[PDB]
């Protein structure tokens, strides 16, 4: 346990971090005062990914990797702070501001993303006594390679949206880049300048017989697709293919609308079929909302959980939980009028739960009406590699954790057969997800945000689990993550797992519904916490009262409620649960003197009779010995000698045949044990 | 760190079981010997009755002198016959047991 | 439980103890009627015997013969019905 806390407090103070500081001042300094607050709406980016245990950091001004081996910094080495720092340099540097920093699912290729254009570095090879790049050298030329270049040099109002990844670790990489003219192009690393495919987003419902230029309309109509994620690898449902007795498996490709509006399509790379990639939807959303779930959409999360459940969040901080249901096929009984042959089988989306966001510190103000300055930014989304049901946000603001804590009980219920109405009632019980402010960058109303630069989850064996944030003043926050969405509480000293105790519990312990432990779990439940602020090194002046108090006393009610009034009664329960063992122990050693005491006096009476009955019997020989020389002194027929030579030979056979019988049931119980250890 | 809930020295919670398992082995050793001592009562009774019965015979007779045995030990000679033979005759099955169980497992080590 | 059961012995061993006493009164009552018909017997002959001793350990001779082959006879059936429940 004390073992794995060094590396996280080295990594936040690493040379690294102080050199990308000292240069962003450099480069602040150089600017002009109005590039100066241009410069200070600071975007959201993801500039960093973790390799085997490596941290990569891109360096804009450098178009560079500085790579920091995170496993080293975990053995205090008494000898320079600089041991495992090397450069990953780009061959041909990307044109383009690089926003977002993909590596590959084959981990060879890191894909550096901006509006403007992909770049995808080769990762170079890894030798040497440490398994570093090239063998230890400090500077790394790496192979650098444009995607789609000429398209984004001749179309200069064309931006890409989003970038991703096809989900293959077995296949070539491959590319799919999501652009503003709603637009899917998929690129193959081997030929760059053609995709592989293109897949026009406008519904293709005005077959107008002339081919050239359609403009997608809905682009220039202000539907635009934002955000697009790929499901776990699922078998196509049946109808799309006419006649294969073979179960064709495709990734499901979600593509999300600024407008809520969610779409579905089958990607297969190795099957071109004409069912495979065509685009179903809108998928239907239940219930209905008034509003359709809002108009400021902004990125799409598929968890890899069976059923499938899809994340939109909103600019406003809304989070909607989607289960993926399966289409139904209509019951024979409402055929009224649609006259298009091809029932697809369209997936529905179920709305389970929506949360928002605390994006900013709500302080309560007395003026319940100055102004919501409704503080709207675009959130991305982050799965958890260890918990499925657990994922993060970041935003210019900070960083939140949201655990889905029905997840396991959706499970449960999908996996109960249709008679189990106890699971359903289970599952219907108001259970909220489990929201965490991890990281707030904004703390108070009079700062600007220090918005995320770049965050990762590490997963690794050796390291543990850790969240890492950098922000946009290169402030690396390390944080211990735990691995399930809640602790698993210590185990009780005394739950003694001692599955020999079929102990009657009394009864009247059974009417409490659930072991005392849950209950003591949801009175100590937590539904909000403070967040780690980041003070914002914006050295000039000391923030401002009312605001400030209003803050102040939000912070010191939730320390009081969630953690000082749990911890008491916590305290409490354990100081009653002590003093009961003791008095049950007290009661046990009195027991068991009790128990010594009344065994001793068994003993002595049991002695005291054992005497008694030995001179009983000596008492009782004695008259038997005198009523035999009496017997005899009154003492002193052929036909009753005799008969006394008979009874005596008969006496003879008789134990002559008790000792054959001895020895034939010796022989059985012989032959028994013998024909029990034949047939094992 | 105050809730300090040292619910006895583990130590103490090993002796109370030793010496509940010292007690419980005690109290099966007294039941043991109580039992066995109640068998030698119950023997020694039957035979001090026998004794004053036979006494009493012996007196009645003496009585009757003043004013059986063949039938016995043809019951004993049957009763040693019956004996005898059900002996043998528990014998003979389990003879013709082991012989099948002899052929069964020649049968078994022939494949 | 094994509170529960010491009490159940010592409720059985303070049980044997009285009856015990009372075999113990007993005897002593048998030992007082045997010794004055033992000494009126040894004044009589003083005024067979050896018929009557050789007649009295023969019968108790065939006594306990019948007691072993009546035992005999129950083990025999002891073992065979163990030999018919072990052949089911």
């Amino acid at each position: 346990m004390a073992a794995g806390e060094h590396w996280q407090s080295a990594l936040s103070e690493h040379a690294l971090f102080s050199s990308l500081k000292e240069r962003l001042r450099d480069v602040e300094e150089l600017r002009e005062e109005g590039e100066r607050r241009a410069s200070k709406d600071k975007q959201l980016r993801n500039l960093l990914c973790v390799l085997d245990g490596d941290l990569l950091v891109w360096d804009a001004e450098e178009c560079a990797f500085h790579t920091v081996t995170l496993r080293s910094l975990s053995v205090e080495s008494t000898g320079s702070s600089s041991s495992g720092e090397q450069k990953l340099l780009c061959t041909n540097p990307p044109l383009f501001d690089v926003n977002e920093v993909l590596l590959s699912p084959t981990q060879h290729h890191v894909a550096l993303v901006g509006s403007k254009g992909v770049m995808v570095l080769e990762i170079p090879k890894r030798w040497g006594k440490k398994s570093e790049f090239e063998g230890g050298e400090k500077t790394v030329n790496c192979r650098t390679i444009p995607i789609a270049e000429r398209i984004f040099t001749s179309s200069t109002s064309l931006l890409l949206k989003q970038a991703i990844w096809y989900p293959s670790e077995t296949q070539e990489p491959h590319l799919i880049l999501l652009t503003s003219d709603n637009i899917l192009r998929l690129y193959n690393l081997q030929d760059l300048f053609t995709p592989v495919k293109v897949i026009s987003l406008s519904s293709a419902e005005e077959e107008t017989t002339l081919p050239h230029n359609g403009r997608s309309y809905k682009a220039s109509l202000g539907e635009t697709a934002v955000a697009c994620d790929f499901g776990p690898l699922a078998v196509l449902p049946k109808g799309f293919g006419q006649h294969s007795k073979e179960d064709t498996v495709a990734y499901p490709l979600y593509i999300l609308y600024e407008t809520g509006e969610t779409y579905l399509m089958y990607i297969d790379l190795q099957k071109s079929n004409i069912t495979v990639g065509k685009l179903l939807g809108p998928l239907p959303m239940y219930p209905a909302a008034e509003d359709n779930y809002g108009y400021d959409a902004c990125a799409l999360l598929c968890l890899p959980c069976v059923p499938n459940i899809i994340v939109i969040a909103t600019e406003s901080g809304l989070l909607y939980h989607c289960v993926v249901l399966e289409g139904e096929e209509d019951d024979e009984q409402t055929s009224n009028k649609s006259w298009n042959s091809s029932c697809d089988l369209i997936p529905s989306l179920y709305v389970f739960e929506c949360v928002e966001l605390e994006l900013a510190l709500k302080f309560a103000t007395e003026e319940e009406e100055s102004l919501e300055l409704d503080f709207a930014c675009p959130i991305k989304l982050h799965r958890d590699p260890i918990c499925p049901s657990r994922y993060h946000c970041t935003h210019v603001a900070g960083v939140h954790s949201v655990g889905l804590t029905w997840f396991n009980k959706l499970e449960k219920f999908l996996s109960s057969g249709e008679e189990d109405k106890d699971s359903l009632q289970e599952l219907a019980a108001e259970q909220k997800c489990l929201v965490e402010h991890i990281l707030c960058t904004k703390p108070l109303r009079c700062r600007l945000p220090s918005p995320i630069q770049g965050f990762w989850i590490i997963s690794d064996l050796f390291l543990g689990t850790s969240m890492i944030c950098i922000t946009c003043d290169f402030e690396c926050i390390v944080r211990p993550l735990l691995t399930t969405i809640r602790p698993p509480s210590p185990p009780l000293l005394c739950s003694q797992s001692d599955k020999s105790s079929t102990e009657i519990l009394p009864h009247v312990l059974a009417d409490v519904k659930g072991p005392f432990e849950e209950h003591i779990r949801g009175i100590l439940r937590r539904n909000s916490a403070n967040p780690l602020l980041l003070n914002s090194s914006s050295k000039d002046s000391s923030p401002p009262p009312e605001e400030c108090l209003q803050l102040l006393s939000r912070a010191t009610q939730v320390f009081r409620e969630e953690y000082l009034l749990k911890q008491d009664l916590a305290n409490e329960e354990i100081q009653r649960r002590v003093k009961l063992l003791i008095a049950q122990k007290e009661k046990q050693l009195e027991d068991l003197r009790y128990c010594r005491e009344e065994r001793k006096s068994l003993t002595e009476t049991a002695e005291r009779l054992a005497e008694k009955f030995e001179e009983a019997k000596e008492k009782q020989e004695d008259l038997i010995n005198r009523l035999k020389r009496i017997l005899r002194s009154f003492h002193t027929s052929e036909s009753e000698r005799d008969m006394k030579k008979e009874l005596q030979a008969t006496n003879q056979q008789l134990q002559q045949l008790g000792n054959s019988i001895n020895q034939v049931n010796r022989k059985m119980s012989y032959q028994e044990k013998q024909m029990e250890k034949g047939k094992s | 760190s105050r809730a300090c809930f040292q619910v006895g020295s583990e130590e103490e919670k090993r002796q109370l079981r030793t010496e509940s398992d010292g007690l419980h082995s005690f109290f099966l050793e007294i039941k043991e010997t109580t039992e066995s001592l109640r068998g030698e009562f119950s023997a020694m009774k039957i035979k001090n009755l026998e004794g004053f019965a036979s006494i009493e015979d012996v007196q009645q007779r003496n009585k009757l002198k003043q004013d059986k045995s063949e039938t016995q030990m043809q019951e004993i000679r049957r009763l040693n016959q019956y004996v005898k033979n059900a002996v043998q005759d528990v014998n003979d099955v389990l003879d013709l047991e082991w012989d099948q169980y002899l052929e069964e497992k020649q049968k078994k080590k022939g494949i | 439980t094994l509170h529960r059961e010491m009490e159940k012995v010592k409720l059985d061993q303070k049980r044997l103890d009285q009856e015990l006493d009372f075999i113990l009164s007993q005897q002593k009552e048998l030992e007082d009627l045997l010794t004055p018909l033992e000494e009126s017997v040894k004044e009589q002959s003083g005024t067979l015997q050896h018929a009557d001793e050789e007649r009295e350990k023969t019968y108790k001779l065939a006594e306990n013969i019948d007691a072993q082959l009546k035992r005999m006879a129950q083990d025999l059936k002891e073992v065979i019905e163990h030999l018919n429940t072990s052949a089911g």
